[PDB]
């Protein structure tokens, strides 16, 4: 089908740990991952879904499979405790899709932040630019809580889907503990 | 047709991955894959060897598993580079080298994707320094037999330069399958660091030999050596006897002097020379 | 394990490359297996009498 | 707690050959891969290994990828074709030890405990055994940090085997300097040793370039060895030293005094043995 390569990276950070969200933030975030790799399968046998992270330590908790089992695993007892680092976050998520079988995939990432980020926004617009130049398209969604109408992330998917680039999207939290299924109908639904 | 000057380049890694794997297991008849780099119609490459996991107790060839082949062919290329499989190999263990009727089999069903594949023998047995006996085979069609037509069509004067053995020559060679004369393919990348690494030795012969039993061995021989010239001081004696022809048969009984009475010299002076050396290099650079 | 092949063992061998294969127990010879056990006779004391 | 490394030839060649086969990029590609083997009786063996999909990107040089699902079903295959076969660490290409080789360590130390590295070389050119390997240790100490951790570099040699010194003395064919009489200790240690002797004078000097104009931190554990190698150089030539040592020279010549004594009369034997091939010769035949 459509060539891609789905790669969620998850957020085990230290503030996405309480009980504001009504089963867990770790396991309404995981099952929408399940529910998404299910979509990304079942559109295209091709696509294997792997989760890193963005914390201090960038592991590759497992590796890039299609089986969701090592997935489903790890994401018990996962220990989201951790300094959020974003500035390295996409070193991780870039250079991890050229480690793939398949450079002629569509690259896309969604990335799920739930902290506070102190990242430069002059050492992002870099990292961007950096992006322009290697032609990567990168739908962010928003969860837990964070700076509200949330900084530095709009100019750098704005950064990001600039010189021709138009197709890319952020999507926002909404800072209310309500059931998270709904909130992420709309890239299910389209890009 | 082919112009019997086939010319088999293989490798310098594959040799060690064939006599390691052939070895290791050796009664069982062990086998594998050729994964080389296929080239024009005289000559054929082959690069890499990777080998096939057995399937029971008892010698055989037994069958190929392409679930396994086809993991371990997608396996190193996603990392390394892409190759493809041009024969196969299995191991006589103290044979020597020919085509058996099982082996013959399993090579029919492998020349029917590609007609080049090709079949070798090695035994890790009969290999010492300059034998790595080897001779990789390829079949020759019987309907040709019957025709009573002779193959291979010669062009050139490189094919009848080895001679078979009569071994191989009871078996199938030459009516089932021919021998295809091989090279190495070495580089300067790979022959100076595996020379100058082998025999190193790092700082034995600066010492001094456990210097109260080199002397004490300095007597160790010196005194039966007294007695093996008294064997020289008696064999010597007999001469000007029954024509030294005679004296070579007749003394294969008991010890002679004069090549054993040579033999501790060159003992008792490399062992002596080489001590006595070391000792006064040490008085200078060390203070 | 080639510490347990003592000088007196009994071993199997190869065919054809004529190598050790397995290390062997002893052997009974059926001869003495058909002597051991194929008695199932059961007379008693009771049966013998006056000695 | 290791004493030392034992590497076989294949696994030698069997990084060069995949250096050649990464060779096309050209710009930078640090060749890194899975070591395994064994260890037994104290004394760690290689044996066998491959190589894992690697890159490094020059900015911000601490993202790693190791594609473990590559070193998974690899090592199953293998531990499959051969079960004594096992893990027994890692290794890299090593031209300088490059930074990602502190945590690479600690990355798959889930499979081996003492996860030992090895440096090799992909340009020949020393006048000693140019493959290096260090070891992990820790230590909540001294000065520099509260966790700090720098590796140690145990011996390391090229072990053969039955088996391959028929494959490696048949890919040779170029020299061998055998024989070995008056004078294969002579170049073998004798020669190169005394050289040997110079780069290890010669690397002290290469600490030694911190006089007052070199790198910031300065001694405390450095100098501790050399205050004893300058203590415990070797007596000097004034005791009995002078007197046992010319005891000795009027020992061991006296051998050599006997033994070529004896070599004359033995070839003066061999003389009469071809008069008698030529005088008793010349009027039978003609
Ligand atoms: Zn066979």
């Amino acid at each position: 089908m459509v060539l891609e390569s789905t790669m969620v990276c998850v957020d085990n950070s230290e503030y996405m740990r309480n009980g504001d969200f009504l089963p867990t933030r770790l396991q309404a975030q995981q099952d929408a991952v399940n529910i998404v790799c299910h979509s990304k399968t079942r559109s295209n046998p091709e696509n294997n879904v792997g989760l890193i992270t963005l914390a201090n330590d960038c592991e590759v908790l497992t590796t890039l499979t299609p089986d969701t089992g090592r997935i489903l695993s790890k994401l018990h007892t996962v220990q989201p405790k951790g300094k959020i680092t974003f500035c390295t976050g996409i070193r991780v998520a870039h250079l991890a899709l050229k480690h793939r079988q398949g450079k002629n995939h569509k690259m896309r990432i969604i990335a799920f932040v739930g902290s506070p980020v102190e990242d430069n926004e002059k050492d992002l617009v870099k990292l961007a630019k950096r992006l322009k130049k290697e032609k990567v398209n990168v739908d962010i969604i928003n969860f837990g809580e964070e700076e509200v109408n949330t900084e530095k992330l709009t100019a750098f998917v704005n950064t990001l889907n600039g010189k021709d680039g138009t197709g890319s999207h952020l999507v926002t939290v909404p800072p209310g503990p309500s059931l998270a299924d709904a909130l992420i109908s709309s890239p299910i639904l389209a890009g | 047709a082919v112009d019997t000057a086939e010319q088999v380049y293989i490798s310098s890694l594959a040799l060690l991955k064939m006599l390691k794997h052939g070895r290791a297991g050796v009664p069982m008849e062990v086998m594998g894959l050729m994964l080389g780099e296929f080239v024009d119609d005289y000559t054929v490459r082959v690069i890499d060897v990777f080998a096939m996991p057995q399937s029971g107790t008892g010698v055989s060839v037994e069958a190929v598993d392409p679930v396994f082949q086809a993991k371990m062919l997608d396996m190193l290329k996603q990392t390394g580079r892409p190759e493809m499989v041009v024969g196969w190999y299995h191991s006589h263990p103290g044979f020597g080298c020919w085509l058996s009727g099982v082996d013959i089999n399993t090579q029919q069903s492998f020349e029917a994707l590609s007609e080049r594949a090709v079949a070798v023998v090695v035994d890790p047995i009969q290999s010492v320094k300059g034998k790595v006996v080897i001779d990789a085979f390829r079949l020759i069609n019987a309907n040709m037999m019957v025709l009573g037509h002779e193959p291979r069509q010669t062009t050139s004067n490189l094919g009848h330069l080895n001679k078979p053995s009569i071994q191989a020559l009871i078996h199938g060679l030459n009516r089932h399958y021919y021998s295809i004369t091989i090279n190495y393919r070495k580089n300067e990348l790979e022959q100076k660091m595996l020379l100058n690494l082998h025999k190193k030795s790092w700082m034995e012969g600066l010492t001094l030999q456990d210097y109260s039993e080199h002397c004490k061995h300095n007597e160790s021989v010196v005194k039966e050596m007294l007695e093996l010239a008294k064997n020289y001081n008696k064999a010597v004696e007999e001469e000007d006897k029954m024509t030294p022809e005679q004296l070579a048969i007749k003394n294969v009984g008991k010890q002679d002097p004069k090549r054993h009475l040579e033999e501790h010299v060159d003992v008792l002076m490399t062992s002596n020379i080489v001590q006595c050396l070391a000792a006064m290099l040490d008085t200078v650079v060390f203070k | 394990d080639k510490s347990k092949l003592k000088p007196g063992t009994r071993v199997a061998l190869d065919m054809t490359t004529l190598t050790i294969m397995r290390y062997l127990p002893r052997e009974v010879d059926p001869l003495v297996y058909n002597m051991s056990h194929e008695d199932p006779g059961n007379v008693s004391y009771s049966e013998i009498g006056g000695l | 707690a290791v004493q030392k490394v034992v590497v076989h030839p294949l696994v030698l060649l069997s990084v060069v050959d995949h250096f050649n086969r990464i060779g096309k990029v050209g710009n930078q590609k640090r060749v890194v891969g899975v070591l395994l083997g064994s260890w037994q009786k104290k004394v760690l063996d290689v044996s066998n290994s491959f190589a894992v999909p690697f890159d490094e990107d020059d900015k911000d040089d601490s993202v790693w990828f190791l594609d473990h699902d590559y070193l998974e079903n690899m090592y199953g295959m293998f531990k499959k074709v051969n079960a004594r076969e096992r893990i027994v660490g890692w290794y890299h290409t090593g031209p300088k030890l490059h930074k990602n080789d502190i945590a690479i360590n600690e990355l798959m130390k889930r499979y081996c405990p003492n996860s030992v590295l090895v440096i090799i070389d992909v340009k020949p050119k020393d006048l000693g055994l140019p493959t290096e390997a260090y070891i992990s240790v820790e230590e909540v100490h001294d000065d520099g940090t509260p966790t700090s951790k720098t590796f140690e570099h145990v011996t390391s040699e090229i072990g053969a085997e039955e088996a391959e010194e028929v494959g490696v003395e048949h890919l040779l064919r170029d020299i061998k300097d055998t024989t070995v009489g008056t004078l294969s200790q002579r170049i073998t240690n004798q020669v190169h040793g005394l050289k040997g002797l110079n780069s290890k004078l010669l690397d002290i000097r290469s600490y030694l370039e911190k006089v007052a104009t070199g790198k910031l931190p300065i001694n405390h554990q450095i100098i501790y060895q050399l205050q004893d190698v300058f203590n415990l150089l070797p007596d000097v030539s004034l005791q009995e030293f002078v007197k046992a040592f010319y005891l000795k020279t009027n020992d061991q010549m006296v051998v050599v005094y006997l033994a070529s004594l004896i070599r004359s009369v033995v070839a003066l034997h061999n003389l009469i043995n071809n008069k008698i091939a030529n005088r008793d010769a010349e009027k039978k035949e003609g």
